């Protein structure tokens, strides 16, 4: 079918939905599954025992919120089914998921059960005309618009590395790390309660994160602001109680880059991406330093390129130029990717259409995926 | 050397005696008794001025080392207890006051996880501390705490008080002995919380799974006609003399459910362990499972572990924890000490080893020098 | 063995000889670790369709004098022996002295050293 | 009286010269504490080695000190080798002359090093330096034949022809356990099991060891897997949670015959052990097809012999007839050939003693090395 095709990033903290046409994705909303919290038997409390978006936003205090997506792996699927629907309802995009083909952007090394289960929901489900999973890596570079480059894509559920080089990615080279944006928020409450405010409840949680994207700034060095005495930057809450974050701010999103200070076995994303271009062959490992791009929503804290430059120089060899190339919209990258690709007349080969998957079997979404 | 005391402050009660003994020697509520303040100051405060409570802890210390023990505080090391994740200008403040004004040699920040671990003599084992505050688990693997996989939940003493609190007036029937023989309703605004405490103890006790399952459903009757269990005998309780409030049967095994409800989140004292130990690594799971062990005063409530250790086994057979958890098998550790005094006897058994102990712990000459106390956070 | 190792890895960084082998390097106590159970004692049947009486079961505050076996029951309490009390002593900063007590001060309020702000 | 330690990338194998067997075997590892500034507990050692560490896998971090026969940390080298003479052998260096195994074509340094510490730190009365492939034929009772020993760490095939080696016919290749053990990591994560931490990577070599088997026909093999559970085998890990496998038991061993899999560019362990043969003189290449030997643990995969076999007789001519050499003790047969060699009265001229080294240096071991 000729009708545009719906581009939709599958975000574990936030999926951006809209069509192929748009510069932009319209409709973004957080992907999480909003409950109400005390077990509801009597009426005059909160109806359906379903919020999504922005509905939830409104009345989060009340509900009980549980992210479906965890490291890049859908662990409910039944929760699932219901985002996807939301997608497709009056609230955003407000159209039938049967007349309009759909684009997926799977992490990388995801489980093969991921990708089967994910297709069979969009085919069965919804009765969608063609579909087409893609690498979250690859479209990033579609919408910057080089064909090299090495993707830092560092996502709320996962961080991963990426080298593309002419339009070939070495799928040996890839690095992927679970230590993401979800944790650095996970670790901020442990830090925050060590200053004295406790977030116990899962909604008290999305504060933390809210927290975190407000005030956080990467130290270029750690040791020194730690001695230096803190201003205690005053947070406002929703309900409109102050809190003096101090020392926390800095000291939490520095598990990123040394995730073994909290007790965590990982590289760490300064490491992940040098450790990606040194896999690869030596003759590309000087293009792949000139051209390194930045991706997600987990690169966008105060002077993370400052700090990544300072320590990616000291483990890459001497002499080397390196450029970390950081887009305007890094939150909103990875789907601009996906909506070039969908509007170049190469996708209508590339997507599989749903008598295909009838008849070719499973493996059809698989070997079409490259 | 001389045997180095220990000192546990906590919200509720402090824990204070000497190393390498069986039990402590004093254990007192955390308060001081000011001029002109009618009810007394809580000594543990969070979220408060410096100088506040610096001049609490000063004024507390100073009974602790003077009236409940007998000892000069300069001679003698310290062995302070205080829990994992404690508010930082606290624990900096509670070391300034020790190091400058009693000036005593050296302070040793044990967490008092590890300390209960050393109790039992076992190397690894996970460890719930049901405290006052917050009800705080963190798997203790062969020394080495486990930051990475804690847990906790505001399903403590405080939260148990305000609960008794809220049900006690709903179900208000006290003989005020002025023609209130007849149910009189809410004749005092507030109860103090040294009386509900009191009747948590004595009255109030922790139901079975099967009737606790029930008590959930009854209270929620959901789409049911009178499907409770037939509840104990109503307690008379006396309030400062002449008034008698007679305290309902239901409040008694229905106060501390809050604990073990779900509530939607699925997020209880029982589940706490489970969260944690699921989160923890593939090679530790069944050692930890095997060596479980519980601490706080919350957990001396009587049927609280037969409770737990029972809603743990039907919380793994719950579709979440059936895979990763699924065939594995639960024992509790009984410590030598009670539930209250475990988390003090380690700090015991820990300054007893006086060769250790003046290592590991912090001088005052170092203090002075430096004036930086070493924390889990980055230095 | 932990002073022994910190001692014998000190001495050797004092020394400063990047750990030169002159000579050749390198009874035990066992305890056993306590037997976790399998099911703890369950809540007595009694405590259910019973009279609790206030005057049989202890307060919090009685219950804690004794904390060694803090026990709920009263016959269990037995009486503890009586606390002894503190001879306080002052001595300053700057000054060493200050004042004193007697070693009689059990039935005298007699000062061997009577220093007070009234005083002077 | 004389000690025998193979110093194996995947364990360490140590004993006395003359014995059946060796005394002590133990995972060649240095397990460090994931340690944060919170205070540990009692009977705490800085670093644990070998079983102790294998033992306390969950907390301390694995870092192998021999990365595919290049000692890289000699610091912990040290400590494996503290950790195989006075606590696993109970028996002082200073008593006992020490032979050592290194694999062929290894840089110049390591042997120089090696040496340099048996000889000051340790202060040994004399060491040899030996090669892992020119042991493992006296297991056999074979003075003439190639061996293909593939170990932890590399696969190496030295043709000997009546006592006397052809040097520049050796062959290194870098594919070996260690890049299987990564490789079965990655197709698992695939099916969804995901291991990442270095203790995990322990309990996948266990996964690995116990039920991964070697294909005659990899095509046929891998239809039989699509159509057919019969393959698919359950395993209980540390944990009481089972996996099943399936068609990855036979697809990890598959990249020792196809390197392209791993992604190496590389000719197969049967390619190598062929090319070898066709690298040495035309006459003795006969008694080379009739005497290959399969020496280390890598080639104690079931029915590896029958494929080898299989492969070789393809790429050799019809005419000559190729018999593989399999015996029961592939595991310990570089340290039963070193037993043997040791206790053979003509090696006690053959030793390098602490007066010869002395006075010459640590390059004297590149003259009496093989
Ligand atoms: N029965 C087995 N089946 C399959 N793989 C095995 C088996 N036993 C061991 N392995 C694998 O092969 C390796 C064999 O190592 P081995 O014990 O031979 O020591 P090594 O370090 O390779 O020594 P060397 O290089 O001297 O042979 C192990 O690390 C493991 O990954
Ligand atoms: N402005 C910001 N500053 C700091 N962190 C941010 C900011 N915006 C988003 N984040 C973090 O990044 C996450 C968004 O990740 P996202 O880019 O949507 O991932 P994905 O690429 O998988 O869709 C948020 O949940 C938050 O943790
Ligand atoms: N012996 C006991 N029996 C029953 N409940 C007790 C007992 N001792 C204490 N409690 C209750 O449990 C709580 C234990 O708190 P505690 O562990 O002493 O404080 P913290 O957590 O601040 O160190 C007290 O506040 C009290 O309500
Ligand atoms: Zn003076």
């Amino acid at each position: 079918i000729a009708n545009q095709p719906v581009v939709i990033d599958n975000g574990s903290g936030v999926i951006k939905a809209g069509f192929a046409g748009d510069q932009i994705p319209k409709y973004c909303f957080p992907n999480y599954v909003g409950r109400p919290k005390h077990v509801r038997v009597m009426a005059g409390a909160l109806e359906g025992d379903i919020f999504i978006g922005p509905k939830a936003e409104e009345h989060r205090g009340l509900l009980s919120i549980r992210y479906p997506m965890e490291h890049g792996i859908v662990k409910d699927w039944n929760d699932m089914e219901r985002i996807w629907q939301y997608v497709y309802s009056k609230d955003q995009l407000q159209t039938f998921s049967e007349e309009h083909p759909v684009l997926l952007t799977e992490a990388p090394l995801n489980p093969r059960k991921n990708r089967e289960r994910a297709a069979e929901v969009f085919f069965e489900t919804f009765n969608v005309p063609a579909l087409f999973i893609s690498m979250q890596a690859v479209l990033s570079l579609y919408a910057t618009g080089r064909t090299t480059g090495v993707v830092l894509d560092s996502g709320d559920g996962v961080t991963h590395a990426v080298p593309i080089y002419e339009g070939f990615a070495m799928p040996h080279s890839i690095m992927r790390i679970d230590i993401a944006g979800r944790d650095v928020s996970r670790f901020l409450r442990l830090y925050l309660r060590k200053e004295g405010y406790d977030f116990h409840s899962s909604s008290e949680f999305e504060i933390v994160k809210a927290i975190k994207e407000r005030a956080c700034y990467l130290s270029i060095n750690p040791q020194k602001d730690e001695t230096l005495e803190t201003e205690k930057a005053q947070y406002y809450l929703p309900d409109g109680s102050t809190i003096e974050i101090g020392p926390s701010r800095f000291r939490a999103p520095e598990l990123l880059f040394r995730p073994d200070l909290i007790g965590e076995e990982s590289e760490g994303i300064h490491e992940v991406l040098v450790f990606a271009i040194q896999k690869s062959d030596m003759d590309l490992r000087r293009t792949l330093f000139s051209n390194i791009v930045l991706s997600g929503g987990s690169t966008l804290f105060k002077g993370f390129g400052d700090r990544l430059l300072s320590e990616v120089k000291k483990l890459a060899p001497k002499d080397v130029k390196i450029r970390i190339s950081a887009p305007q919209e890094r939150l909103y990258s990875t789907w601009i990717g996906g909506s070039i690709l969908a509007s170049l007349d190469t996708f209508k080969k590339m997507w599989v259409s749903k008598k295909e998957y009838e008849e070719d079997g499973a493996r059809s979404i698989h070997r079409k995926t490259f | 050397e001389k045997t180095a005391v220990v000192i546990d402050l906590g919200e509720a009660f402090t824990k204070c005696g000497f190393a390498g003994e069986t039990g402590p020697r004093c254990i007192i509520p955390s308060v001081i008794k000011k001029a002109g303040m009618p009810k007394p100051i809580k000594v543990v405060q969070y979220n408060i001025n410096t100088e506040e409570l610096y001049s609490y802890l000063k004024e507390f210390i100073h009974i602790l080392y003077f009236r409940h023990l007998l000892v000069n505080p300069r001679d003698r090391r310290v062995v302070v207890i205080e829990s994992v994740l404690c508010p930082s200008h606290f624990r900096e403040t509670l070391t300034r006051v020790l190091f400058k004004y009693f000036e005593v040699p050296s302070v040793l920040l044990a967490p008092s996880h590890l300390m209960a671990l050393l109790t039992l003599g076992i190397n690894s084992a996970m460890v719930l501390d049901c405290g006052y505050r917050e009800s705080l688990v963190l798997p203790i693997y062969e020394g080495i705490p486990v930051l990475n996989c804690w847990g906790a939940l505001p399903l403590g003493g405080k939260a148990l008080h305000k609960e008794l609190e809220t049900q006690l007036l709903e179900q208000c029937t006290v003989d005020t002995g002025a023609a209130k023989e007849q149910s009189l309703p809410s004749v005092m605004g507030s109860i103090p919380e040294g009386v509900l405490e009191d009747i948590k103890v004595r009255t109030c006790f922790v139901s079975d799974l099967t009737r606790g399952l029930k008590i959930q459903a009854a209270k929620f009757n959901i789409d049911g006609n009178t499907e409770r269990p037939s509840p104990p005998p109503n307690v008379d309780y006396p309030l400062d003399g002449e008034k008698i409030l007679h305290v309902l049967g239901s409040i008694r095994d229905s106060v501390v459910e809050i604990l073990f409800e779900q509530d939607n989140e699925e997020k209880s004292v029982a589940t706490l362990i489970l969260d944690s130990l699921m989160q923890c690594p593939i090679d530790t799971r069944k050692q930890l499972a095997e060596n479980l062990v519980i601490i706080g005063g919350t957990s001396m409530l009587p049927g609280f572990l037969h409770r737990l250790l029972a809603e743990i086994r039907y919380l793994v057979e719950k579709p979440k924890y059936k895979k990763t958890l699924g065939t594995k098998t639960f024992r509790i550790h009984t410590p030598p000490a009670k539930a209250n005094c475990v988390a003090w006897l380690g700090g015991a058994i820990f300054g007893a080893l006086q060769d250790i102990l003046g290592s590991r712990s912090v001088s005052k000459e170092y203090y002075n020098q430096t004036g930086r106390i070493p924390d889990w956070c980055s230095l | 063995k932990e002073k022994v190792e910190r001692d014998r890895k000190k001495l050797a960084r004092r020394r400063n000889y990047m750990p030169l082998a002159f000579s050749q390097h390198t009874k035990e106590i066992k305890i056993e670790p306590a037997q976790a159970v399998d099911e703890v004692e369950p809540l007595p049947e009694d405590y259910y369709t019973r009279p609790v009486n206030l005057t049989e079961v202890t307060t919090l505050q009685q219950r804690l004098l004794q904390p060694d076996f803090q026990p709920i029951c009263a016959s269990q309490l037995y009486p503890r022996h009586k606390h002894l009390l503190i001879k306080r002593s002052l001595r300053c900063r700057q000054c060493e002295h200050n004042l004193s007590k007697p070693e009689f001060n059990p039935t005298s309020i007699k000062f061997k050293i009577q220093l007070v702000a009234v005083n002077y | 009286a004389a000690l025998v330690v193979d110093n194996g990338s995947g364990m360490c194998k140590a004993g006395f010269a003359g014995d059946d067997a060796p005394r002590a075997v133990f995972p060649s590892i240095v397990g460090r504490p994931r340690h944060q500034g919170v205070m540990v507990g009692m009977g705490q050692k800085d670093s644990y080695v070998g079983d102790e560490a294998q033992s306390k896998r969950g907390i301390l971090t694995l870092k192998y000190p021999i990365e595919h026969g290049i000692v890289t940390n000699w610091d912990d080298m040290e400590k494996i080798w503290h950790h195989t003479f006075y606590n696993e052998l109970r028996v002082a260096p200073e008593e006992h002359p020490v032979l050592l195994t290194e694999a062929p074509l290894n840089p110049k340094a390591n042997r120089e090093k090696m040496t340099q510490i048996m000889f000051e730190t340790f202060n040994t009365p004399a060491m040899y330096v030996a090669i892992q492939a020119v042991l493992s034929l006296y297991a056999s009772g074979r003075t003439t034949g190639i061996v293909m020993d593939s170990g932890d760490g590399v696969t190496h095939t030295v043709p000997i022809y009546e006592g006397y080696a052809l040097p520049h016919a050796i062959l290194r290749l870098d594919l070996a356990g260690r890049d299987l053990t990564d490789y079965l990591m990655k197709i698992l994560t695939e099916r969804g099991y995901s291991f990442t931490t270095t203790a995990e990577r322990e309990i996948v070599r266990d996964i690995k060891e116990k039920l991964c088997y070697v294909a005659l026909d990899f095509e046929q093999e891998m239809a039989t897997a699509a159509s057919s559970s019969s393959l698919e085998k359950s395993y209980e890990l540390p944990d009481g949670q089972v996996i099943t496998i399936g068609n990855e038991r036979f697809r990890c061993p598959e990249a020792l015959f196809q390197p392209s899999f791993l992604g190496m560019e590389s000719c197969g362990i049967h390619e190598t052990t062929f090319n070898s043969i066709m690298k040495c003189d035309v006459d003795i290449r006969k008694d080379l097809y009739a005497n290959t030997v399969l020496s280390g643990g890598t080639t104690m995969y079931p029915g590896i012999a029958d494929r080898m076999q299989k492969e070789i007789t393809a790429l050799a001519p019809s005419t000559m007839k190729i018999k593989i050499i399999a015996p029961p003790e592939r595991k310990y047969s570089v340290w039963i050939g070193g037993s043997i060699l040791a206790s053979l009265s003509t090696f006690q001229q053959m030793w390098i003693s602490k007066q010869e080294y002395d006075e010459s240096g640590p390059s004297i071991v590149h003259r009496k090395c093989f």
